[PDB]
């Protein structure tokens, strides 16, 4: 997952 | 190995150095290399990026 | 369908690595967790  | 900016491993939660597994299908899934060595998520079709850049 | 591991020359059974960019090029599990050919991308295909 992406976390930005 | 490098490591992917701001991916995290959605098979053990540690940051993904070397080669990021991110699933086609799902919109946001990512496993690092002993994670898909492991054979978790092989259901879905996924691109192996050897490097972020 | 005859899929043969261009690192090993071995068979590939479960996930088939397959190089993105040169065209008739495949990993078996074990060659893709050595590190060979890890300049290119590949697509991650499950075995039937
Ligand atoms: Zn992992
Ligand atoms: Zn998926
Ligand atoms: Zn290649
Ligand atoms: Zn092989």
């Amino acid at each position: 997952r992406i976390v930005p | 190995n490098m490591v992917h900016p701001n991916v995290i491993c959605d098979g053990c939660n540690g940051p993904v150095v070397g080669t990021r597994y991110k699933c086609s299908v799902c919109p946001d899934y990512d496993l690092c290399s002993v994670c898909e060595g492991k054979g978790l998520h092989r259901g879905h079709t996924k691109l192996a990026f050897p490097s972020p850049f």
